[PDB]
């Protein structure tokens, strides 16, 4: 899954601290303030939700969730490419 | 169930998560105290409290369904069906602790832990918990000093967790 | 319904301005400390959650809140409640979660320029410390530190009365119409 | 060199430009997005993460400058003239700028000084003083009126009622609208 | 008396500037190294607890500092205690727990502005560093960094005079004020 | 009272739970030098000096009321009533010195070692030592004692910690 | 015996982490066994003294680990050695013990900050258990987690490329530098 | 007046940064692998102490450390030695033990803000590897890098001033100042 | 060689390498179980099993060049020529167990004793246990043998060793 | 008596019955006691553990209580004893015992690695060391210069001044 992975890091890669903070706060819920608090990246998140199951290679529905609704349309077109 | 899979576990898994799985595992060994998480699962195993049921269960307290699917070959529909069926190895009081530490902070944990110096280090809300545990402070069926001290750092949500875990025990 | 989402969106329409109205209109419920650090809306709606006042099932204080910075679109849009509803809402007593002193101070907030502003931090030179009265300091920052120096109150409203006099007439109006309601 | 080019592009345009952009982009850059927008780069960078802007795809760019009357810079930096933006905006479907927005910026190049004081003193019963202050533009008097849903694209009541006592051309502008 | 709710909720309703205020009121009694770690309000409590000065039957020294910072509803809401009591307690001799000295210097803090406090900086260039004299720097640290280069004390406060009238006169003023009680 | 107790508290208890207990029982046992928990246990219990109220002061001195509860089967009113009538095994000076070690931090202990080093004599050891231990070695060197607080009472003062101070002089005014 | 007083001023004038880089560049020569409990330069001068690569006539292998090491002041003037003798000596194709490959890992660890670390570990998250992968594991240790796992090596450096394009461009203009000497 | 409460009670009147300005001061006298472990000035003082450079005879060089960093309060507190005295004592020739290259290099830093740090490491990007050159390193700290790759020296101060003339010019005079002192 | 000479080396030595030079000695064993080196040293040169070349190539697994040269007056090279041209005293699997030995850092040892008990049991109880008492331990229990690899091979890929697996593969393959 | 040995052997630490073991090498001739119960049963037997010998011991350790619970003695009684009457301990044994406990184990190692080339084992005691030099022929009351120089060059220069302040307490 090295291109998923490759999908992801250059998805934490372009976030900014303030969209680094949105997508903390709409990760609430699924992931404890705890586990939130110690997210410096948006591939530290990525990966707390690889762990739990909630996002894999073949289930890419709350990455693109999450990354629309962040208007942010310029990395879903890099996920749409991986998912070809 | 073996020595593969007990250190694939252990190798799985973090410092946090391991302090986390130390903790729910208290009530199942009293007399020993377990030093690391490889020493305990060989003690439950040991003592024929580790079957795959359990290990499943203690990864899904955990929430690593990555390690059910790829160690255990397990999904949550046979997790959750085991522990409908079956006892379960971690009580719903260790589960509460440790969702509760889940959604604290450390400044809502040194806030709390300001609070109740008065009836009794970067420590975690389970090393408190265990402190509480030590001085019958805290019990499942003593709450009532938590729930106080959690709603005083403007922390109701908890306190209505508590609450639901109270009238989930009627 | 993504709440978390929609929360999201809330707080995509919202400026600083607007922020700063929603943390002095929520400073009865979120200490100065918990405040400081509040620069988006989002972490302000966090701090509500953690209160148990703001939640998928309890929608009145995030109703009230947008009611009183006149943000109807937002009440309109995304919370599904119309302009009159808010009012009536509003009017059943006990119903209102913020206080009508501190409401009506955010009012005074609404009819005061920046060169009254600055008539008004002059007329407030021999209560206030310079520091405090700086030229970046909005007049809800004023009121908190007038509250701070115990000189602004629920029932000390003399020197607020005796500093709008000096400046325009229709904040004495909105003065003494809350004085009126609170018999 | 596409970076460049909009780089370059930028800063060709001052401050009321940007101004002029960032309210022709409401509909497409929330408020708290447009806050922290202090030159047109920083504009540009955000329609590039909302796939409205790249070297492929310079329709948007295109339109933006040519609603801002800015033809300078589309036949300097983008090599296209006066012509080709009229057809490629004649046809009913590339045109990406809601017609509702572009006829309230086409009202505020149609507003005088002493015409924006008779919108100011006219919508005294709906706004605050706050936010009629003296440094405003029709642009913030129009997004206050969006604000409190006087002002849309169902709702046009005010806006002719304060537009017909000041001049015919606005209303006139307001029908035109309206019957497209 | 939940003292450390009290002491909590007090903490809670002070911010980081009143923090810091308090932690230069506080100089007197705790050093550099044991406040540099100080970020929060419950933290200076203890240091205060360690050596007495705080405690569920001592509350003076901390009615002192809510008092010196201007913080009155924190000790009417807390505390209980008004204005004027305090007043009246600080007139007492003796009882005074934060030195004269310290009390006027914080007051200047409270009569300088952004430009003025530039100008403090750009008239203290030949006694301090540029890295103590930066735009980051606020009036009380460059209290604190006078202090440590012996140019302002208890005793000498002639170039604090010469570049606070160089600004303003009521800092000239608060000057000669806390001058006259000797 | 049997070997299982006294087994199940052994292995109960935490590194630090157990050289505190190894430290409140210096007084009365003079006579060995127990190397662990379970060896002392096992003295005093030969020497008669390990009873179910003996051991259940032991485990309240280290603040083990689940031990209390789950192996004695008692709360704290009782070992505190079992305290006010019989003679204590754990002398309140050892209750006093685990109660300003409990207060102190690793930056404390250290500064504390530093300022008394000039009557202790004792070289470069680097190896972090808590508080007991160095009111262990204090004794070898009689400095410290029930009767004799004074300098410890000073190097508190010094090191800013006049709460441990307050203690010290309250236990002398109890006296 | 004055040779001992140098290596032992060497050693003095060496921290933790130029010891950690002098631990990886000897990898080749010494196991991860013997080279555990390597917590002092002495104890690494010891091992190399038992294997001749260190001694009153030989300090050819020494200088080579205190140039690549950055470490030229102590070149200078401990061992009498400049930069451009090193460099020289060095471009001799027979007398470079460490091995390029070495060499090149050690430097991409010397390109690579804290952020780029962490996006190191998370972009070896298949491919490397988690309990290797805290906060307090260096580039260098995640070198040798490869390499255990025959996943880093002088004819494997896929892997390498691929994280380093996913943190930086440098890194790999590093990798085909070395690729191109072969 | 005990020494070893005095001793603790100058460095309970120290910060971190003061520690670190000590210990860079300290360079010539205490190596790098000891000089790592030291968080508290107290260490500090015990590593003066095994070298004899400070017992209750021998304030010499604790006075010139304390000197050196300005804080002449605790020299005329704990020290009872004033700002003139100190002066005269170090112009004596031979008295001074902190090298002048030393002092110097410390003047330097003294006149360094955040940006101009940020304008210092990001002129020297050619000459030292990113590892080196992260954000959480002071101007000292790429002073001894710079010793370290042997391009800043007392007679190597070609690339210093280079560095120092793209920032500030009073930088260039202090280091011409320095030079004429030879 | 000579008496001197054994002395000597037995003198240079330390715990550990003393422990492998008996390990690499196992199988010459003359029907004995020698407990200390200079006595493994001493019935190796009585029984004609000790000439110079035989203590050189004893050093050289030991990775002792300095007392390979000071002792026995040899380099690198002359040994390496020796055991390219002589037979062996010490069995490629020998040194195969040696070198993942000494690839092996306490926590891999660790693991691989953890992985090893369902197989072998707890064994000696002593938790300072060096890989080559665990292949001794295996060598008793008829788990590991030069032509039985699978168990130690599956092993070190379990504990991510993928190298020493591949050191085992080459063995296989040289064979 | 033998009670009053076995109570001092029992009180003892292993570090405190190392430092005694080295006290007492220069007066156990011929013998090389393991524990320090031999020890003191060879200093009895050979009519050299009287009271004073058994304070001189005590003192020596800086085992002050042993000194007041088992022979009823304070500090001063026991230096006062010294001042008046010989030493069972020479001094070169107590500067030997008081630099060893001056130094930590990391200065121990780069102690014996500047000295390992003048005596062709890891986690030695400085005391274990110090008898492995005077086994050599490398250190005595009379041969402290190597041990000087080599405490010079590990920086423990108070250490030298202690060795110096030896020298001149000679005469
Ligand atoms: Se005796």
């Amino acid at each position: 899954m090295d291109p998923f992975l490759v999908l992801l890091g250059s998805v934490s890669s372009s976030l900014s601290s303030s969209e680094l903070t949105e997508l903390k706060f709409l990760c609430l819920g699924r992931v404890g303030k705890r586990k939130l608090e110690r997210v410096q990246s948006g591939l530290d998140l990525f990966s707390m939700l690889l762990e739990q199951n909630d996002l894999e290679p073949g289930h890419t529905e709350l990455l693109r969730e999450l990354l629309a609704s962040l208007r942010r349309h310029d990395l879903l077109r890099r996920v749409d490419d991986f998912e070809a | 169930m073996s020595a593969e899979v007990i250190g694939q576990v252990e190798e799985a898994l973090d410092t946090d998560e391991k302090e986390m799985l130390l903790f729910l595992c208290r009530d199942v060994a009293i007399d020993v105290v377990p030093p690391n998480v490889r020493d305990l699962l060989d003690i439950l195993r040991e003592r024929g409290k580790l079957s795959v049921g359990d290990l499943a269960e203690l990864l899904y307290r955990v929430r690593r369904f990555d390690l059910l699917k790829r160690i255990l070959k397990m999904d949550r529909k046979a997790v959750e069906t085991h522990l409908l069926r079956n006892p379960h190895l971690v009580s719903d009081y260790r589960v509460l602790m440790a969702e509760i530490g889940e959604d604290l902070d450390k400044s809502d944990v040194s806030s709390l832990i300001f609070l109740m110096k008065d009836y009794m280090k970067e420590k975690s809300f389970l090393d408190l918990v265990v402190e509480l545990e030590k001085l019958n402070l805290v019990a499942p069926d003593q709450l009532d000093l938590l729930e106080k001290c959690l709603k005083n750092i403007h922390r109701i949500d908890l306190k209505t967790k508590i609450q639901k875990y109270k009238q989930s025990v009627q | 319904m993504d709440f978390s989402r929609n929360l999201y969106d809330i707080g995509e329409q919202l400026d600083s301005e607007d922020l700063a109205s929603l943390k002095f209109l929520s400073l009865d419920y979120i200490p100065q400390r918990k405040q400081e650090p509040i620069k988006d809306a989002l972490m302000l709606f966090q701090r509500l959650q953690e209160k148990r006042m703001l939640e998928e099932s309890n929608l009145s204080f995030l109703k009230e809140l947008l009611f009183r910075i006149n943000r109807l679109d937002l009440l309109i849009t995304y919370l599904n409640t119309r302009k009159e509803e808010m009012e009536r809402e509003l009017q059943t007593p006990g119903r209102a979660q913020i206080s009508a002193y501190r409401v009506m101070l955010y009012q005074i907030s609404e009819e005061v320029s920046r060169s009254e502003l600055r008539s008004f931090k002059g007329g407030l030179q021999e209560e206030i410390s310079k520091c405090k009265l700086d030229d970046d300091m909005n007049l809800l920052d004023i009121f908190i530190e007038m509250e701070k120096r115990v000189i602004l109150g629920e029932g000390k409203l003399d020197i607020l009365k005796r500093v709008c006099a000096q400046i325009n007439k229709s904040l004495l109006k909105i003065i003494n119409d809350y004085e009126e309601f609170s018999k």
